[PDB]
């Protein structure tokens, strides 16, 4: 992956990744956004529909917590998960749990990990891992990792310290795999950061896994709820600081706007789109304004007020739904749970979401993040 | 008055026929079937989805609308064409069809005791005229074809009466066409008399109701028989709440035009698939490794893009796309096998299409319905 960065203002990398794919002739602009899907499938969102919306990434993001369970039958299939799910075309990047649905923790060993999905669990070592990925092929992947000493409970330094050396014991026998099959040498593996709350494992994972010849860098363990805390992001500026400027870094569990922007200050690249996905599961649209539970970025569109209005969701929006119908529509559709109001959503807020991703580059470009980042702060 | 109709080939053989109905969102070939609208869009199928499959006609239902959102609401928002972006036609119920009928109308009791809910024939009529909906159903008094006894009279000559109600409110002809449905039950002398009587009426098209309620099939096809060889030849004839392929292609063959089922839009949501071979069961782990699609001749999106295996994975799973994708195919199916069956209308081959579409899906002859057997072979089709 030919990483080219256009300029670095106030800590943001504006660049593009070159030389991408089967064909490597694929680009990925950063900062961005992945294409997040469940079980191979965007959400609510047909190979069709999908084609509806404006500006969807180039890349993927794939779980192998809801693919794992389909292991036999993708590995008969033999062409990859892309042309089996109807996909060809795109980037595919596996990450190893779901952001949404991740499953209960506690089920990380030296030896194996496990995923949950749709079946159950599906536990696996490093080899049953490698033969997932064989029969998947991804573009990349996310290596095993032991991101369990990043939790709500009170995490021990030691257990931060095993989640350093656990998962580059996970990487370097990935690696001796990788090496010893044709068809994963032409997948990349990406290297995930671990290390919990302390800075010196945070660190030492950073530098250490950097050691590795990885194409990437996952920075695992900086979930924030309602957002990423202060000492979070801190940690994460430490970790960044030690990795090199010629990789992409991303992050899991960190996709509300205002997260991302204070991420992108920290060097990191691309990032889950899974954030307009819990806005439209709860009946919800994004509002927010980039020009120049539930929060105050979007609408509820079950309350009543939206009985007769007969505008778009947002004014002047480019959407199908916005363009073709009105919040009075989508409102009957979410009071008669009809499943046509999770279509119509689903593709305003990845189409507003996916838009709000190129306010952020072209205002990279213009050096006016600060301003694109104060009117985004200023709706909360 | 003004025909709607006009047909364009006739099966020398049977009674099939071939035409298109002029109407005022556009003209849709017949035979035609006309999916369910309100059972789509809760199935997450979008309008440019279901016009890209070619439907050029879908029903709303009356009563549905009527609890939410409302005839209000529909009226503020352009007509139900509107309310759900609907550019081609529609056609809606009256809307009475937990209610006791009287002589003024079917009467809707409210929940734990309240205030009732009156539908007469101009409640009706003016229901429809605010959904604005290019066909429009006359409100009839149903009863059910297991029933037996003194309230099929009942219920035939108040459906009359309620018919000429109809029309006497129905104030817009020009853009609104009014259908009168045949009642009478399963008995032939009680049909034959609101065959004879409705018949009388100038409304542009005949519906034949009272049908495909748990009665036997060979009461089912003999009052499908004796309805189109007492209905107008130049005017449509619509039978309500008839899906399945096999009852599709033996009701053309009987004279039908018009068709409309919730079964395609339904099955979609059990993992069935039609096929020309009857229906696959995707979600049987038999096809958890079949890497083909559900029909290579099929043109919907789902066979041109996916195989069985995909949808099979994702019918076990969370995905609310594996019932978008069965419902897509599914109307696919059903929009397809009528345009065949009209293909062969008009290149005098149905009796041969007739014999192909039940040898596939049945096999040996020997093996084929005995009521359809009797119903084909009734209009000149042998196998
Ligand atoms: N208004 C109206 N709508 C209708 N939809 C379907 C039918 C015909 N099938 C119904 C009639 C009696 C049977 O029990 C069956 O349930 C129909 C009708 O006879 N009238
Ligand atoms: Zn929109
Ligand atoms: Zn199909």
């Amino acid at each position: 992956p030919k990483l080219s960065l256009i300029k670095v203002v106030n800590g943001c990398r504006l660049g593009k990744i070159q030389n991408l794919g089967k064909a490597g002739d694929c680009t990925v602009d950063i900062p961005g956004c992945l294409l997040y899907t469940r079980t191979g499938s965007a959400p609510h969102l047909t190979h069709q529909t999908l084609r509806n919306i404006h500006g969807v990434p180039g890349i993927a993001q794939l779980t192998l917590s809801s693919l794992a369970e389909h292991h036999e039958v993708l590995a008969e299939y033999k062409k990859g998960v892309g042309s089996f799910i109807g996909m060809p075309e795109s980037l595919f990047y596996c990450s190893l749990h779901d952001p949404v649905t991740p499953g209960p923790a506690g089920y990380v060993t030296s030896k194996s990990v496990s995923v949950w999905g749709f079946g159950g669990r599906v536990e696996m070592t490093v080899s049953k891992f490698m033969a997932i990925q064989e029969a998947l092929q991804p573009d990349w992947f996310q290596c095993l990792s032991d991101g369990e000493a990043s939790c709500a409970e009170t995490t021990s330094i030691k257990r931060a310290r095993k989640s350093v050396d656990r998962s580059l014991l996970f990487l370097d026998s990935c690696l001796r795999l990788q090496e010893e099959s044709e068809v994963l040498q032409k997948s990349v593996i990406i290297g995930v950061i671990e290390g919990g709350d302390v800075m010196e494992e945070r660190l030492r994972s950073a530098r250490e896994t950097a050691k590795r010849p990885v194409g990437g860098f996952l920075l695992d363990g900086f979930q924030g709820d309602p957002a990423v805390t202060e000492t979070r992001l801190h940690l994460l500026s430490s970790v960044t600081a030690e990795l090199p400027e010629d990789k992409p870094r991303l992050i899991c569990g960190v996709s509300r706007p205002d997260e991302v922007l204070e991420c992108i200050e920290r060097g990191v690249d691309l990032f889950e789109s899974f954030f307009p996905y819990q806005v439209t599961e709860r009946g919800c649209a994004l509002t927010f304004t980039f020009d120049c539970e539930m929060t105050s970025f979007e609408i509820n569109l079950k309350e009543k007020k939206y009985q007769e209005d007969f505008d778009p969701l947002v004014r002047g929006c480019s959407c199908y739904c916005c363009k073709n119908h009105t919040r009075a529509y989508i409102h009957h559709l979410l009071m008669t749970n009809e499943l046509l109001a999770g279509v119509l959503l689903m593709m305003h807020n990845f189409e507003h979401y996916f838009g709000f991703f190129c306010s952020i580059r072209e205002a990279l470009k213009n050096d006016t993040l600060a301003q694109l980042k104060e009117l985004i702060c200023r709706q909360m | 008055a003004p025909r709607i109709m006009r047909l364009v080939a006739e099966c020398s053989r049977s009674g099939a026929r071939a035409g298109e109905l002029r109407l005022p969102h556009g003209t849709v070939a017949t035979p035609v079937f006309m999916p369910v609208g309100t059972q789509a869009t809760m199935k997450g199928i979008t309008t440019e989805q279901l016009d890209s499959l070619g439907c050029r006609i879908c029903l709303g239902n009356t009563y549905h609308l009527g609890l939410r959102p409302g005839p209000e609401l529909i009226r503020k928002a352009q007509g139900l064409h509107g309310f759900m972006n609907w550019p081609h036609n529609l056609l809606t119920d009256s809307g009475g069809f937990l209610s006791e009928v009287t002589e003024e109308g079917v009467h809707f009791r409210s929940p734990y005791d309240g205030e009732e809910t009156l539908l007469s024939p101009e409640r009706s009529v003016e229901i429809q005229n605010a959904l604005g909906s290019d066909i429009i159903m006359q409100l009839d008094h149903v009863v059910s074809s297991t029933v037996t006894g003194p309230l099929v009279e009942e219920a035939m000559h108040r459906s009359v009466r309620w018919l000429d109600r109809c029309i006497a409110a129905h104030k817009h002809p020009d853009k609104q066409n009014l259908f009168a449905i045949i009642q009478g039950g399963l008995n032939a002398d009680l049909r034959t008399t609101c065959l004879k009587e409705m018949t009388k009426r100038d409304v542009p098209g005949f519906a034949i109701g009272g049908l495909s309620g748990g009665e036997s099939k060979a009461q089912f096809w003999k009052m499908v028989a004796l309805s189109t060889s007492m209905l107008p030849k130049d005017k449509p004839r619509y039978l309500m709440g008839v899906g399945y392929a096999t009852d599709l292609v033996v009701c053309v063959a009987l004279g039908c035009d018009m068709f409309d089922c919730v079964y395609p839009t339904r099955t979609a949501r059990f993992g069935s698939a039609l096929v020309p071979t009857g229906n696959l069961q995707l979600k049987k782990k038999q096809y958890a490794k079949d890497f083909s699609p559900i029909n290579p001749e099929c043109p919907c999106p789902t066979c041109q893009t996916h195989s069985r295996a995909f949808l099979h994975a994702l019918l076990h799973s969370d995905n609310t796309t594996a019932l978008h994708h069965l419902t897509v195919h599914n109307i696919a199916y059903q929009l397809q096998l009528l345009s065949a069956v009209r293909s062969s209308i008009l290149e005098q081959r149905f009796p041969d299409f007739v014999r192909n579409f039940m040898r596939t899906m049945y096999g040996d002859h020997s093996l084929c319905p005995a009521w359809a057997v009797e119903a084909l072979a009734s209009v000149g089709i042998m196998l």
